DNA sequence: CACACACT
DNA sequence: AGTGTGTTTTTTTTT
């Protein structure tokens, strides 16, 4: 949500997940970004759309996205016999979902 | 314009409208309803272009859904009656257990611990200055991928006296009942959050655990006092919170 | 004027047909005078119930109903005609008799059909008089109102008064004029205009809301301005309950002045009078009403010493157990004296209890019942309130158009008794603040450009969950609750609950439990659903008007902090002092070094011991039994 | 056109028995006529005004009274309205009161001079202008037997919130501090026309204060043969007035309970404008004058009459010989009897009594005197009763509070749509008394700010660019408690504090005070709270109490003579401060040649107080006692 | 609403 | 002489 001064209200910003929605939705470097990201991210593709109540806009938006995540493995290499979890820098719902 | 019509990628253009004495206050907002007025036209004070809006000649709802309910039986002495019949078997309430989270398998205690929550636990209110208080509300913990959320939604949309919601779309500020300041008022006026519109109703919220944490503490008074106090903004409003 | 002529006639019928009102207008004159002769000049403000005057005539008091606007104007002025030729002291203030005052028409009762509430107000009853109570944010200061202008040429002995009433006071629409005062007058004559003699009434833009709990879920309350100059000026604060009878009046052309045309109407309740009830549920505004009967009441237990222990008993009766505490929440509640000296310095009668309690500890009913036990009960939680908010807000108001000053619970704290909930919560900057300003018992508020310090002296009850969930033994006090001794000591008392838990205690509480549940509330039916209803209060203005009850309890103690000022006696001197001996010095590590704040703390809770003696002084008494309470506090035990 | 009642003002009588009592009022009977010497005085205009007093018109009906005479009942109609009365008396002294008369020596004949022209090339000269001063009003009584000696009934100040419309009309007096005072602007009351062929000078006053250019011609010739006549402004001609407008606070007592405190504009001229500061709590009083709007305010909300309420009498508040006082103190000691009556309510710390003697005159050093007072003491203990008492007792006294958010130096010169100064919080400090609130926790910004401040008596305050520097030395005291609210005697004397050791090393002079239970001095302070109690006057000992105003004038003479300090003062300083180096290298605080400056500045500040320079010896062991007295309490 | 300007 | 036209920084709230 972006307030705008030229019509003097709070207005709706473009969410790059809702222009992911009705399309495919390519992600990159998501092993590296932030944590609280990740989780709203989880948020939204949990009920493939994504809820917003604040600054007045209560609005919520369909997100039907297949969504592609790329990540880099715990100093760039997999090991296998190391557990895929301890390979992995983020966190354990995520894989699940 | 028409939730379902979902233009890509355009946003929601928005139209006024005008009511009259007895087409005023029929319906509140976020609810759709399918009008037939006149198409109108006015200026708002771009050359020869001027507001548009409607004069409504009938007002039918989208979202069908009947007004405030007045006590006004709708469903008439019939309906209630069978209501009644269903609560005179007993069977019926295991009934409404199983009917509940449609395709869960099974937990069907936890249905009948939703079933009564959204049921309703009964205000009482004192002689003395004391109430007791009748809403309770359900703490849901363990692993994920077991349709809890799915569960949340789906009672959720059984019951839409409260609104679902997420911990972090909702705003962290305000959750209850946020401040914003009004366009054509300096003044950070009281919006109404999740638990103003919650109140009166029974509400499921998302991601408890990934919302931060300090702004849900400030949630259990809220509940525990069934109003919520607020006196921020040198502003001293009370709300009351029954959900 | 005809019909005018007539509803005259018809008022002074009625002021014929009730001797009582002319008697009250009577005894208003004579009050008058003498007090003239001595201030506090009633207003001529007269006060008729609907329900009065509408049985010798159903069609008088229907149309005061129906056409208010020519109704009352006449009946006003055959009010004013009789007041003169009834006061019969017409030569004191013969300045004031050229500037003339107006008789003003009050009601009592409620109007049921008419008076409903502020979101129930609609178009549809216009230009008919209602009434509404409501809670008001928003009040506009006082400006003067030059309706009759006195102007005047030395040379023409004339003195002219043109009487301009254009929008707000005028009832019949009179066309808007400027009165610029022509320097010719109508001969070419100076027309010096002649301060004084010239009517001024202080204008009041009042806007009134709806309960919250009577707005529907998701409905804002329903707001509406009233207007009121220099005959009910001021009675009332911003954000309280107040009963206002007023006529729904439009104003402005309603915008249709040329063309945007779909604009709204411009409407407003011009209030003739005002019922300002705040109470809650509907009390006597936070005003106790007392009887000799009352008087006499109460004060024989008050010789018997278990009378204080009863009164403890009263207070949160839903509670079971917390005796001491019950007893340390009356001695909250009785206010002690302000004890003034001839310098900056002025001690303070304020009581301050902190307490630190285990979640569902009823401490926050606790709170609560002191709330409704309070007159001004200002309560909030840790994070309830904004600290900047609550103390001062020096942020600008627009309509004012410069900075303003906005105390959310400070200025509403001084001169009552206050709450605060989970102050481990309250931001940190509050906490500082609050810190050695509930010591002063005043804010300096020279924060930005305005410096001008209002005093915030109030008794302040503190209920702050420990930082742990429940106060561990093992962990210190301090540890247990993060808020430092800064001000923490500067609690008049200290009170740690615990939720533990014994086989005879837990029975107790259960059995009290069990006894307030299947408890039907007071009548009903038993199968009934519960109403808490409006009450559909007829009565409105002076319409309304071994255990104890609670609010005749209320009534009693306010009585006391009215009447009761006992002075710090020698004898309870000397016991606070030999108690101090080793109280300052004790042996035993109670932690808080107790230091001189005590001391006054103490000396405030035996002044309030004698106040529940009724005694005019202190008594030993009330000096051992505070230091034994004390103790008992900060012993834990 | 418009209706008129009649009323028995009698108007012309009251002018006749105004001038009755001009002529008869004497000195004599203050105790010649008083008005003609008042006359004599604009004769040679020795004021610049001359002012009705109020009490000479008491006196004047107390003599109708024995004449008995009804004299109008004078009094009364000029309280309800005076304003007309004003011009009537400025009638009168133009019209009845005759030309002054007398020869001048020079500096008024400039404006005679265009004087003189009016009758050349020929009301035509204004009364105004004619004579000039400034007429008010001061009052006749106030709780005496008079208005029949009954409660308020006028003269009697109200606060803004017992003001009320029917008030307009009458003169009134109000109590309260003013909150601000605008600058001085010059009002064109009368301007003088000068038209180009002609050269009439034809004069026109404006009481609007926003004029009207007549653009036109009255001169007769201008006027035949269409010769078009403009009058220009002839300023130097015309006449001028400093004008300023001020909002008084109503007293935070007189404000109701819990209620927003209401100030009101006041506006002066003449004598009493420039004469005002905003700082000061006075009682003033002044007719009520209703503004006039400029215009369509009134149309779009109403009436809605404002007021400007101009002032004619100012009275500040409370705010004797010089030598009498030192006789007293001689015999006082005031030293001992100050430092223990000025805090008898404290009752301890009689040390850190003495030293805020000294902290009061601070010093004054040719290139600075500056005490620079710690007090660290103990948490909840005191330095807030302790502290704020000075504050009240001497002038320039300010509470200010480190942290709490209560205010820093936060100019606003954005106060209005135009850019115009303001003071912020901290420029209000100055030499008087700076009283720190909170010092202990509070803003690290702010902390470098005043650190800046104090240690170059200078105030930046930036924004603009412009360093408006008003503060010079000034007395600054440390409201800082030690962290926690329990001081390590072991260790940390100054890291147990939070504030940082540049800024405690910062301050010349730093103390501890420590609350024990080893004693039963409980009890005693417990005697003295038992004196506060049915004794609501003190703790009564041999305080011996030196009253504020004779404590002002200890000050005045607290700075005397500029004492040089002594060369044996020299050396047995700097062999003190050798010896606090060595012990220091023995602890935590290192001896610094700015603390032996302090100590000099605490001797010479204690000789100028009540001794004199001379060796100036032993107010050194005085000053380096308290000092050492003062390291003792911080180790303990 | 209603009063100074700029021609009407 | 027609007739037209203009005047009433802070503080939370995001984050
Ligand atoms: N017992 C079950 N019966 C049927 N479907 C189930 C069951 N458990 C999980 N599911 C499915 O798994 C999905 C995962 O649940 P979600 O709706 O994503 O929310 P959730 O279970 O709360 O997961 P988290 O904890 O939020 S990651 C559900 O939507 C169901 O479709
Ligand atoms: N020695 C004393 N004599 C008289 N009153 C005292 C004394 N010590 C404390 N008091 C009382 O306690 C207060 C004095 O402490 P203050 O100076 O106001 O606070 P403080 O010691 O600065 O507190 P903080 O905020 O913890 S540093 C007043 O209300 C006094 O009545
Ligand atoms: N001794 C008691 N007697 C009766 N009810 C109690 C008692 N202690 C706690 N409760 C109940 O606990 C509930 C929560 O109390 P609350 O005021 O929220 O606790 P806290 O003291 O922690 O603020 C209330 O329903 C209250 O009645
Ligand atoms: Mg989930
Ligand atoms: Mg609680
Ligand atoms: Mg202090
Ligand atoms: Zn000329």
């Amino acid at each position: 949500v972006r307030k705008d001064p030229i019509t003097k209200e709070w207005t709706l910003e473009g969410g790059a997940l809702v222009l992911a929605d009705k399309g495919v939705c390519l992600i990159d470097e998501f092993d590296k970004m932030n944590d609280q990201d990740r989780t709203s991210i989880h948020e939204a593709m949990e009920q493939q759309s994504i809820s917003i109540s604040k600054a007045g806009i209560v609005t919520t938006l369909q997100a039907r996205c297949s969504i592609i995540a790329a990540a880099n493995p715990n100093g760039g290499r997999y090991n296998s016999t190391l557990p895929l979890a301890q390979n992995v820098s983020l966190t354990e719902p995520i894989l699940s979902r | 314009e028409i939730p379902e019509l979902v233009p890509v990628g355009e946003m929601p253009r928005n139209l006024t409208m005008t009511c009259d004495r007895y087409l005023t206050n029929k319906v509140i907002p976020g609810t759709r309803v399918t009008i037939v007025g006149i198409y109108s036209i006015y200026n708002s004070k771009g050359v020869a272009i001027r507001t548009p809006y409607i004069k409504i000649l009938g007002i039918q709802s989208d979202v069908e859904t009947s007004s405030i309910w007045n006590s006004v039986t709708m469903f008439t002495e019939e309906e209630e009656e069978e209501f009644l019949q269903l609560s005179r078997n007993p069977k019926l309430y295991e009934i409404l257990t199983n009917s509940i989270a449609p395709s869960i398998f099974g937990n069907e205690d936890i249905k009948k611990a939703i079933v009564c929550l959204l049921m309703g636990g009964s205000k009482k209110i004192l002689p003395d200055g004391m109430r007791l208080r009748g809403d309770i509300n359900v703490l849901l913990l363990g692993d994920p991928g077991t349709a809890k959320s799915q569960l949340l939604k789906f009672v959720e949309k059984v019951s839409p006296i409260a609104v679902y919601t997420s911990g972090k779309g909702s705003s962290a500020a305000g959750l209850t009942a946020s401040v914003q300041r009004d366009p054509m008022t300096r003044e950070f006026y009281l919006e109404g959050g999740a638990m103003v519109l919650a109140d009166g109703g029974v509400v499921c919220i998302d991601e408890f655990d990934k919302m931060r944490d300090e702004d849900r503490v400030a949630i259990h008074e809220a509940m525990e006092q069934q109003t919520i106090s607020i006196a921020k903004a040198g502003i001293t409003t009370v709300l009351n919170s029954r959900t | 004027d005809a019909v005018f002529g007539d509803r005259v006639r018809r008022f002074q019928e009625f002021l014929d047909t009730f001797t009582s009102y002319r008697d009250s207008v009577r005894s208003i004159q004579v009050y008058n005078s003498n007090n003239a002769a001595n201030l506090n000049i009633l207003p001529h403000r007269i006060i008729i119930s609907l329900d009065d005057l509408r049985e010798f005539d159903r069609s008088f008091w229907s149309g005061i109903l129906v056409e208010p606007a020519y109704f009352i104007p006449p009946a006003e002025k055959a009010l004013t005609d009789l007041a003169d030729s009834m006061d019969d002291v017409p030569h004191p203030n013969a300045s004031a008799v050229s500037s003339r005052h107006p008789w003003k028409l009050s009601f009592k009762g409620s109007f049921g059909a008419h008076a409903l509430s502020p979101r129930t107000l609609t178009a549809q009853h216009l230009n008919k008089l209602v009434s509404v109570e409501g809670i008001v944010t928003k009040t506009s200061l006082v400006r003067p109102k030059l309706i009759r202008s006195v102007h005047y040429a030395a040379k023409t002995g004339r003195f002219h008064y043109r009487d301009y009433t254009d929008a707000t006071t005028t009832l019949t629409t009179r066309i808007p004029t400027p009165a610029i005062y022509p320097t010719e007058d109508t001969e070419g004559n100076k027309l010096t205009t002649e301060y004084g003699y010239s009517t001024f009434i202080d204008h009041q833009r009042i806007t009134v809301q709806e309960m919250p709990e009577m707005a529907p879920a998701g409905q804002l309350p329903r707001s509406i301005d009233v207007i009121l100059d220099d005959d009910l000026v001021d009675k009332t604060k911003p954000g309280d309950r107040v009963n206002v009878v007023g006529v729904f009046k439009s104003l402005g052309a309603g915008g249709m002045n040329q063309s945007n045309t779909l604009i709204g109407f411009k409407t407003l309740i011009l209030g003739n009078t005002v019922y300002p009830l705040h109470a809650r549920s509907t009390g006597v505004a936070a005003r106790q009403m007392l009887t000799d009967f009352d008087i006499r009441n109460i004060n024989k237990l008050s010789k018997k010493k278990d009378i204080f222990d009863i009164l403890s008993q009263s207070l949160a009766p839903s509670i079971y157990g917390h005796d001491h505490i019950k007893k340390a929440i009356l001695l909250m509640l009785m206010g002690g004296v302000e004890k003034n000296l001839e310098n900056g310095s002025h001690l303070r009668g304020d009581i301050n209890i902190l307490m630190v309690g285990d979640p569902s500890t009823a401490k926050s009913q606790l709170l609560r019942f002191v709330l409704n036990t309070a007159s001004l009960a200002i309560a909030t939680t840790g994070r309830g309130s904004s600290g900047v908010g609550l103390t001062a807000a020096v942020t600008t108001d627009r309509e004012t158009g410069e900075r303003r000053l906005e105390a959310g619970a400070m200025v509403l704290a001084d001169r009552g008794v206050v709450c605060i909930d989970e102050f481990d919560k309250m931001t940190d900057v509050d906490r500082v603040a609050i810190h050695e300003v509930m010591e002063q018992q005043t804010v300096t508020i020279a924060k930005a450009g305005i410096h001008t310090t209002l005093n915030a002296r109030c008794s302040v009850i503190a209920a702050a969950n420990p930082v742990f969930g429940q106060y561990d033994v093992n962990r210190d006090p301090h540890q247990n609750i993060a808020l430092p001794d800064s001000l923490l000591s500067r609690f008049d008392l200290l009170f740690v609950v615990t939720d533990d838990i014994n086989e005879i205690r837990d029975r107790s509480i259960s059995e009290h439990v069990l006894r307030t549940h299947r408890y039907l509330p007071p009548g009903y039916l038993e199968g009934e659903p519960v109403r808490e209803r409006l009450n559909l209060s007829l009565a409105v203005g002076e319409d309304a008007d071994k255990l104890v009850t609670i609010p005749f309890l209320r009534k009693y103690v306010q009585y006391a902090k009215e009447r009761v000022i006992p002075q710090l006696t020698q004898e309870a001197i000397n016991v606070i002092v030999k108690n101090y001996t080793d109280l300052r010095n004790d042996d035993n590590t109670k932690k808080s070094p107790i230091t001189a704040r005590t001391l006054e703390t103490l000396i405030r809770l035996a002044t309030a011991h004698a106040k529940v003696r009724l005694s005019k002084t202190v008594n030993k008494v009330d000096a051992k039994v505070a230091a034994n309470l004390l103790r008992f506090a900060l012993l834990g035990e | 056109a418009l209706p008129s009642i009649q009323l028995p003002v009698d108007y012309n009588n009251l002018f006749n028995e105004i001038t009755d009592f001009l002529v008869t009022f004497k000195q004599d009977t203050l105790s010649g006529p008083k008005y003609m010497a008042m006359l004599q005085k604009v004769a040679n205009r020795e004021l610049n005004s001359v002012i009705i007093d109020l009490d000479d018109i008491l006196q004047y009906q107390n003599e109708k009274f024995l004449q008995g005479t009804q004299a109008d009942d004078l009094v009364s109609a000029i309280q309800q309205n005076a304003n007309h009365f004003t011009e009537l008396f400025c009638r009168a002294i133009d019209n009845n009161m005759p030309l002054p008369t007398k020869e001048i020596d020079y500096k008024d004949d400039v404006l005679d001079v265009i004087l003189n022209q009016r009758r050349l090339r020929n009301e035509l000269f204004p009364p105004n202008l004619t004579r000039r001063y400034f007429l008010y009003f001061k009052p006749l009584s106030q709780n005496c037997a008079r208005r029949y000696r009954k409660k308020a009934i006028s003269s009697k100040p109200l606060s803004v919130r017992q003001i009320k419309g029917d008030f307009l009309g009458q003169l009134i007096t109000v109590r309260g501090i003013i909150t601000r005072v605008s600058d001085v602007k010059p009002a064109v009351e009368v301007i003088a026309y000068t038209c180009d062929q002609c050269g009439y000078e034809v004069f026109q006053e404006v009481n609007s204060r926003t004029f009207t250019p007549l653009s036109e011609c009255t001169s007769e010739e201008c006027s035949q043969n269409q010769t078009k006549g403009q009058l220009f402004m002839s300023t130097r001609a015309s006449k001028f007035s400093a004008f300023q407008e001020c909002k008084i606070q109503e007293l935070s007592q007189q404000v109701p309970v819990g209620h927003i405190p209401r100030s009101l504009n006041i506006h002066v001229n003449g004598t009493l404008v420039r004469s005002l500061s905003p700082g000061d709590i006075v009682d003033v009083t002044g007719i009520f004058l209703p503004a006039p709007y400029t215009g369509f305010k009134a149309l779009k909300a109403g009436l809605l009459t404002e007021t400007y309420l101009e002032a004619q009498f100012v009275r500040q508040h409370k705010k004797d010989v010089e030598e009498r006082v030192m006789e007293l103190i001689t015999s006082g000691d005031v030293y001992n009897r100050l430092a223990k009556s000025i805090a008898p309510e404290i009752y301890g710390n009689l040390d850190v009594k003495k030293a805020l003697l000294l902290l009061l005159v601070g010093g004054v050093d040719k290139r600075r005197g500056d005490i620079n007072v710690c007090l660290m003491g103990d948490p909840g203990v005191a330095k807030s009763q302790l502290l704020k008492a000075i504050c009240k007792i001497s002038p320039r006294g300010v509470y200010t509070t480190g942290k709490g958010s209560s205010g820093a130096a936060v100019m606003k010169d954005p106060v209005t749509d135009e850019m115009i100064l303001e003071g912020g919080a901290l420029v209000l400090a100055d030499n008087g008394i700076c009283c720190i609130d909170e010092f202990d926790k509070m803003d690290e910004s702010d902390r470098t700010a005043i650190h800046e401040v104090m240690e170059q008596q200078t105030i930046s305050i930036s924004k603009a660019g412009i360093n408006t520097t008003l503060n010079a030395r000034t007395s600054i005291l440390a409201a800082a408690n030690p962290l926690y609210g329990r001081y390590n005697p072991r260790l940390s004397p100054l890291d147990n504090i939070n504030l940082p050791a540049a800024l405690l090393s910062r301050f010349d002079i730093l103390f501890l005070m420590l609350d024990i239970p080893s004693r039963d001095d409980d009890e005693k302070l417990a005697e003295h709270v038992t004196y506060v109690h049915m004794h609501n006057k003190q703790p009564d000992l041999d305080f011996t109490p030196v009253e504020p105003s004779k404590m002002r004038e200890y000050i005045a003479y607290a700075k005397t003579k500029r004492p040089v300090m002594s060369e044996a003062v020299n050396d047995y300083v700097v062999q003190a401060y050798i010896r606090l180096r060595q012990d220091s290298k023995r602890s935590f605080g290192q001896a610094t040649p700015r603390t032996l400056l302090g100590i000099i500045r605490l001797s010479q500040a204690l000789a100028k107080l009540r001794l004199a320079d001379m060796v100036d010896i032993d107010d050194v062991e005085e000053a380096l006692r308290l000092v050492r007295v003062s390291k003792e309490s911080l180790y303990q």
